[PDB]
RNA sequence: GCCGAGGUGGUGGAAUUGGUAGACACGCUACCUUGAGGUGGUAGUUUACGGGUUCAAGUCCCGUCCUCGGUACCA
RNA sequence: UGGUGGCGAUAGCGAAGAGGUCACACCCGUUCCCAUACCGAACACGGAAGUUAAGCUCUUCAGCGCCGAUGGUAGUCGGGGGUUUCCCCCUGUGAGAGUAGGACGCCGCCAA
RNA sequence: GGGGCGGUCGCCUCCUAAAAGGUAACGGAGGCGCCCAAAGGUUCCCUCAGAAUGGUUGGAAAUCAUUCGCAGAGUGUAAAGGCACAAGGGAGCUUGACUGCGAGACCUACAAGUCGAGCAGGGACGAAAGUCGGGCUUAGUGAUCCGGUGGUUCCGCAUGGA
RNA sequence: AGUCUUGGAGGUAGAGCACUGAUUGGACUAGGGGCCCCUACCGGGUUACCGAAUUCAGUCAAACUCCGAAUGCCAAUGACU
């Protein structure tokens, strides 16, 4: 709730007269966050698609799909099918809370944290959090946590060009 | 940079689907719909001939409702479309539901005009 | 002097089947007649024609056969009425 | 193995139908509803 | 939103050990932190104890 | 040696010498060069020989342009043997030359030399050929 | 070049897809015994290759290399 | 303007523009119908705070794409001749490539 | 291209094959003697491979978003033909992988083989229109004789049965 | 039955590279070696020693077609013969 608001009332007459735009809705939004998994040993470890089924239901409520290869490839052992890695799409109000449980809980908790990059654009206004420990906003629980796999998160605007997209996500408060 | 294609772009090719199957043939002519988000229209098309026979659309400033995209609107612009398919005597038609479901204002037009007379 | 290499290997091939035309343009052809025998669809059905489960091309009723196209390059068989 | 498989009917006892099915991925005895020109009507045939 | 499927999702009154409260929604009705952002040392600038400590040795010649 | 790397199909038709090139009938790489007045196969070994009596000759080549590359093949049956049961195996690799085909080139060399050169390959060849200028 | 056969540890060599640097007999290494050797006693070292199939590969499959032999030019 | 059709992208792509009170949309939310292998993105159910930026229309223009001659040529039916793994001549036919150019919409129907 | 050896014997696809169809050789290449209870039916949905970037362990290449991609992918399986209105992908519901047929056609010496609108009976999906008599088309198979099994207002050596 | 007019199906000869294979040279070009320097194979420094993928320009194909004949073939339509 908080951070729409914050959005809102700071960011788009701030965003607005700094990028100087001719209407309105050219002022970029975040629209989606996706949030890859990427465990790869569904095929060496029968069980382990509970973990992250398990893991990024607590993560975000909404459930994760439980994803299948599109391709067969030999070097990996693998036919098309034997599902790999989970994937949360997110648009609504949850995603505002997500990246305020990102932006002021969580990169804290960062073990070894600094500016995590400014290279990390994809030349078009998109932006990925690539994580090494999956245990940094408070609820993943030590106890509950054997398998270190961590997560990619895609932060996705609506922003045309790239550094707008910069000035966005400085200015929701990712540190740089 | 994210882009979406457009409602109308999907429905149109959501529509082409639907029109491999279904024409506006001799007495079956082609009960068509259109669903604006501030109206709804549907019209009766010949598709030999590429005429519509007769037509009811929302956007009609006699027998006006309140709402105008509410699902009675959708109804009561059905019975104006079999009202007017019972003034031009078709008596037998077929049901363009075009690229959506069969759900909401669409299905309440298609029961209002089965309701009204019209022989889908 | 006769010095043995054998083993062709690439006797045998498939017995011909007759796909094509089997009626014309302007033809008369009744009803349940064979106008095109093919694999894939080389040519769509058109009006009055159907494709078969063999993917032939048949007639529907009685009347003249029309091999127009279907625009950008794509054939078709249409049969008509008298 | 793929085995030749008859359809015996319920109301009828009748056989009436062949198709064919796995021992290993249908190991059990199948059934399904077919017509039966005895009995006229869509009736729960049984593999026999 | 399917039923059944999905955790429960509350007012989460993140708490932290400096005492900053700061409100979410999340699975845990009330979260207990140790350290928040306006906790932790390297957004408040140049900080205290890691800074004062994190100083090399001065090449001890002293006695 | 020149060998494709790769054949789709190793043991292909004969085929027909007849009509004129479709291309290459014109010096472009080159400043002087070679045409075929008749059709023929040339095989792998006479653009060896041929190019190696250019590469001798010139003895510091500008540069020396084969266009003609061997991919048809051409099988032969064994020594002494009867006719049918299969086609032999291949033995050679041949590049078709039409009429009217610049088969060498010459560049940054002088027109002597490069008809001299351009002799010595010729003589090498099956073929009537005749020296070619660029226009 | 063609056909047929085998390519394991220093050696000869068994292994019907199921655990082998080796399971079996020798060598080999470290120790013991003996004055010092030998015998004897104790412990110890990826299947010609590369790419698959498989939950599993020496094995099943596709290709490359080597050696035995038969089948040829020639002396 | 909006919907719907036929016509071979001569309709396209791409580039630069303009328009909103109506109209189509972008938008605002999910309380119910419905939905999302995840999710009001979509699909549905509703609304009207603002938005001409986007779709959408409406102009130009030949950068890619498309259509595309005439001539000439390769080929070839038929006749003939030669040193005949081919070549030449005659009557008729006649590409492909390349071009001059055409083209960044024509034509219907219905509702405003 | 003597006979033996080798190789082959039936079916499907391409080239030979000469722009209908056909067409031979011990011509050039390949496959078949199946698989699938969903890999069938219908309804509703929807779009592929790669590349360039952002991304731990993730590697050249898994999964992710992100633009560009009317086609290389995919199509159970050789190969051809065909397909982005899907024939390619999902999910629900399902058994038409129905019975009696079948005007008329293709094919062909025959035996055979293939296509078939439509009708009736009963259903599946769909609101309906409709579609469904297996799969994307073409391979995945063999006569008769003799026996087995199941069912039948059939016959049954005088009659009733057998 | 022939021929003229007309409508079709079919993709060879030819041609072209738009697929699929083959392939000549130049331009760059990640990278692989080799001379080595020290040195945790770490960082590099070079070479006219090879180069995957890009581009321009050229070739070739029975099982390659963005294309496409002359003929032959199937017809109808009249016309004669």
């Amino acid at each position: 709730n908080r951070l729409k608001e914050k959005y809102n009332k700071e960011i788009a007459p701030a965003l607005m007269t700094k990028f100087n735009y001719d209407s309105v809705m050219q002022v970029p939004k975040i629209e989606k966050i996706v949030i890859n998994m990427g465990v790869g040993d569904a095929v060496q470890n029968a069980k382990a698609i509970d973990s992250a089924v398990e893991e990024l239901t607590f993560i975000a409520g909404q459930k994760p799909v439980v994803t299948r290869a599109k391709k067969s490839i030999a070097g990996f052992r693998l036919r098309e099918g034997m599902p790999i890695g989970a994937k949360v799409t997110l648009r609504g109000e949850r995603m505002y809370d997500f990246l305020d449980k990102l932006i002021s809980v969580s990169l804290p908790r960062v073990r070894d944290f600094r500016g995590v990059s400014k290279k990390s654009f994809d030349g078009r206004g998109n932006y990925t959090l690539g994580i090494k420990e999956q245990l940094i906003f408070p609820e993943i629980d030590y106890d509950k946590v054997t398998k270190v796999r961590g997560m990619d998160i895609v932060i996705v605007t609506t922003a045309n060009t790239d550094e707008e997209a910069r000035e966005l996500l400085t200015q929701v408060g990712m540190p740089f | 940079m994210i882009t979406k294609t457009s409602k109308n772009a999907a429905r149109l090719k959501r529509h082409a689907r639907v029109r491999a199957k279904l024409s506006g043939t001799a007495e079956r002519p082609r009960l068509n719909v259109f669903r604006s988000n501030k109206h709804i229209y549907a019209q009766i098309i010949d598709d030999v001939n590429g005429v519509t026979l007769a037509s009811a659309s929302t956007l009609d400033k006699d027998l006006n409702v309140e709402s105008t995209g509410d699902t009675s609107a959708a109804t009561k612009v059905g019975e104006l479309v079999a009202k007017r398919a019972a003034e031009k005597g078709i008596s037998d038609v077929v049901f363009d539901r075009g690229g959506y479901l069969y759900h909401g204002r669409v299905k309440a037009l298609a029961d209002a005009a089965r309701e009204a007379g019209l022989k889908f | 002097s006769k010095k043995g290499v054998g083993s062709t290997k690439n006797g045998r091939d498939s017995e011909a089947k007759r796909l094509g035309a089997k009626r014309a343009d302007g033809q008369f052809v009744t009803g349940g007649s064979i106008l095109y025998r093919q694999r894939g669809t080389k040519i769509y059905p058109g009006e009055n024609v159907g494709r078969g489960g063999d993917d032939t091309l048949f007639a529907k009723i009685d009347g003249t056969v029309k091999f127009e196209r279907f625009g950008r390059d794509r054939k078709k068989v249409s049969v008509y009425p008298v | 193995m793929r085995v030749n498989i008859t359809l015996a009917c319920t109301e009828c006892g009748e056989r009436n139908y062949i198709s064919k099915k796995n021992k290993r991925n249908n190991p059990d005895r199948v059934e399904f509803k077919k017509y039966c020109p005895r009995d006229k009507k869509s009736t729960l045939h049984r593999e026999t | 939103m399917k039923a059944g499927i999905h955790p429960n999702f509350k007012k989460a009154t993140v708490k932290c050990a400096c005492g900053n409260e700061f409100e979410t929604g999340s699975v845990k009705e009330e979260v207990r932190v140790e350290i928040c952002s306006e906790c932790h040392p390297f957004y408040t600038g140049r900080q205290k104890f890691a800074s004062a400590d994190g100083r090399v040795d001065r090449f001890n010649k002293k006695y | 040696m020149l060998l494709p790397k790769r054949v789709k199909y190793r043991r292909e038709h004969r085929g027909k010498m007849r009509g004129r090139a479709k291309g290459g009938t014109e010096v472009h790489f080159g400043e002087f060069g070679i045409q075929a007045l008749e059709a023929s196969w040339i095989t792998n070994r006479q653009i060896e020989a041929a190019r190696i009596a250019m590469t001798r000759y010139m003895k510091r080549g500008g540069k020396v342009w084969i266009k003609i590359f061997p991919s048809k093949p051409y099988t032969a049956k064994p020594l002494e043997v009867r006719m049918g049961s299969g086609k032999g195996a291949p033995e050679g690799w041949v590049a078709v030359v039409k009429p009217g085909k610049v088969l060498f080139e010459i560049s940054g060399v002088s027109e002597e030399v490069a008809r001299e050169a351009l002799r010595l390959a010729s003589h090498k060849l099956p073929i009537k050929t005749k020296f070619v200028k660029r226009e």
